[PDB]
């Protein structure tokens, strides 16, 4: 093989890493198996895939399977204080099954969270566009552009021999000078595999945030005018019915900005407004009267929405940023060997929090639909 | 399971009249939209008309101002008034409706909260 | 040069 010398030697080598990474790495393995093998058993055994998002979520949990199988390797890698007695085409593997995964997991949910929008805001529009012969095209190119984007893993990634410790390791070799590697490898991981993709699944749910809410808030419109009407049948002195109309007209504003007779309304509403304020209380409840119900409604969706976003951003985010201050120093912004050594000893940490949560989204998912949360328990009572 | 029952089907001369009806069956709560779609012989389905709960329609380019859709929210059924037939209308018109469930997560691995219908024919002869 | 001897 070949033999190079290491800048920093001494950058991410400490005891704390070599005995608690390993751990995290088994802990991951034994709970990602466990919990993607199940998602795999009740969508393509007990629901045979029917929808658009069932193919997502499948092929999301077969993707987590395959970097599953690779962290053994890295696990032990890791224990030995990062020495690889696996050959130099086991790395190759190993190391694109964790690139695959990184962009594939996430082009996943970037598409899954497109078909969301369509099927919550366009639902009769975007139906004949949604179907299972799309869904599957759309999956093996996902498939071919993760495998694009994990070619440098494949091409560059080999076993060198440290001079300086005489440890046998694989990894990418930022050369000095003359270096056969492209400049920004980890810029890619940013944009394509994190700022992309992110932008388009904050985009996704929060118009769904924002139809939700203007669904919600008609109907609670019409519900305070429902409630106030009876308020004021109900009312004994024109200071009950001077609240209750006025909460009316507020209301039938706020309904009106969600081409008919609103005006109309309203200004029937405010002829009513005239009466109640001139003391009169028992006209004013006849004009109310000749003006003027279980439909599905979620409103803990919103709390929802807000961790789907947030579970996403905040487990790639440790990763993405020390991605960067790597490219930085590959680029020569920055030499110190201090500077090297918090981020390698950080790079290990950060892939324990980013594929930990990516290996339980499949299963975080599955618990949404309601059909799946009952064939999951009826395995495991 | 939300089952879609339809009728008003039939063979009517062209520049005619009919009424498809579909009523929506086995639903504990209210179903939020409902349209029909027509699937030409030899060619792909189309969107015809979706009318929601709250009264807003949308007609394609080739059946508008002919096509008059409606719904009536207490039996949840939804009529399509079809007038001015022509020719080009002979196709299999179904029915679609969208249901919820109670606490609805907005996720369904199973039907996507999208229900069809059977379907019947509306055949136009030009003469 | 430097070594990124982590998995990705
Ligand atoms: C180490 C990896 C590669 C392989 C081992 C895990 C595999 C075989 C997976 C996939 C099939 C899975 C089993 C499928 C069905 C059941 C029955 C259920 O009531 C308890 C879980 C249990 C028992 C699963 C445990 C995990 C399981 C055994
Ligand atoms: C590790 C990242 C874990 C991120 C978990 C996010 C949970 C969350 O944000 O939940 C918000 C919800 O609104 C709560 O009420
Ligand atoms: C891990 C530490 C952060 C807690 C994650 C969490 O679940 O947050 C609780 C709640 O959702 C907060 O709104």
């Amino acid at each position: 093989i070949k033999r190079i010398q290491d800048d920093c030697p001494k950058a991410g080598r400490h005891n704390y890493i070599f005995v608690m990474i390993p751990t995290l790495y088994s802990i991951i393995f034994v709970v990602g198996i466990f919990g993607n093998s199940l998602v795999v058993i009740v969508i393509y055994f007990y629901m045979k895939l029917k929808t658009v998002a069932s193919v997502f979520l499948l092929n999301l949990a077969l993707a987590d399977l395959c970097f599953l199988l690779t962290l053994p390797l890295w696990a032990v890698y890791t224990a030995m204080e990062y020495r690889w007695p696996f050959g130099n085409y086991l790395c190759k593997i190993a190391s694109a099954s964790v690139s695959f995964n990184l962009y594939a997991s996430v082009f996943l949910l970037t598409c899954l969270s497109i078909d969301r929008y369509l099927a919550i805001v366009h639902p009769m529009k975007s139906r004949l566009r949604r179907t299972m012969l799309v869904a599957k095209v759309t999956c093996i190119i996902i498939w071919l552009l993760a495998g694009l984007a994990s070619l440098p893993a494949i091409i560059h990634r080999n076993v060198f021999f440290i001079e300086n410790t005489n440890i046998t390791v694989c990894a990418f070799h930022y050369e000095s000078q003359n270096s056969t590697l492209p400049i920004g490898l980890g810029l890619t991981k940013n944009i394509l595999g994190f700022l992309f993709p992110f932008l388009i699944i904050l985009t996704s749910y929060t118009l769904i945030w924002k139809a939700l809410k203007k669904a919600y808030d008609l109907e609670d419109n019409w519900e305070t005018l429902n409630d106030n009407l009876k308020v004021i049948e109900k009312a004994d002195n024109a200071a009950q019915v001077k609240d209750a109309l006025t909460k009316m007209r507020a209301a039938a504003l706020d309904a009106q900005k969600a081409r008919h007779g609103f005006d109309i309304l309203v200004g029937q509403i405010d002829d009513a407004l005239k009466l109640a304020n001139e003391g009169k209380v028992k006209e004013a409840q006849a004009a109310a009267e000749q003006l003027k119900k279980n439909k599905p409604r979620n409103d803990d969706i919103f709390k929802i929405i807000m961790a789907i976003v947030l579970f996403f951003f905040f487990s790639w985010i440790p990763h993405q940023i020390f991605t960067f201050l790597d490219v930085l120093i590959q680029l020569g912004i920055i030499r110190d060997c201090r500077i090297a050594d918090i981020v390698d000893t950080a790079m290990p940490i950060t892939i324990c929090i980013a594929y930990f949560n990516n290996c339980l989204n499949p299963l975080f998912y599955g618990f949404l639909g309601k059909k799946f949360k009952r064939y999951f328990l009826q395995l495991l009572k | 399971q939300v089952q879609l029952q339809e009728s008003g089907g039939g063979l009517v001369a062209a520049g005619g009249s009919l009424r498809l009806s579909c009523a929506a069956s086995g639903n504990i709560f209210d179903v939020d939209i409902m349209g029909w779609y027509r699937q030409a012989p030899g060619k792909e389905r189309e969107l015809v008309a979706s009318i929601t709960d709250g009264g807003s329609t949308n007609y394609a380019d080739s059946v508008k101002g002919r096509f008059t859709i409606s719904r009536d929210n207490a039996k949840n059924t939804v009529y399509l008034a079809m007038a001015s037939l022509k020719p080009e209308d002979t196709a299999v018109y179904y029915c679609a409706a969208v249901a919820y469930p109670d606490i609805p997560t907005y996720f369904d691995y199973d039907s996507d909260n999208f229900y069809w219908g059977q379907g019947t024919q509306v055949t136009v002869s030009s003469l | 040069g430097r070594v990124y001897k982590h998995p990705a």
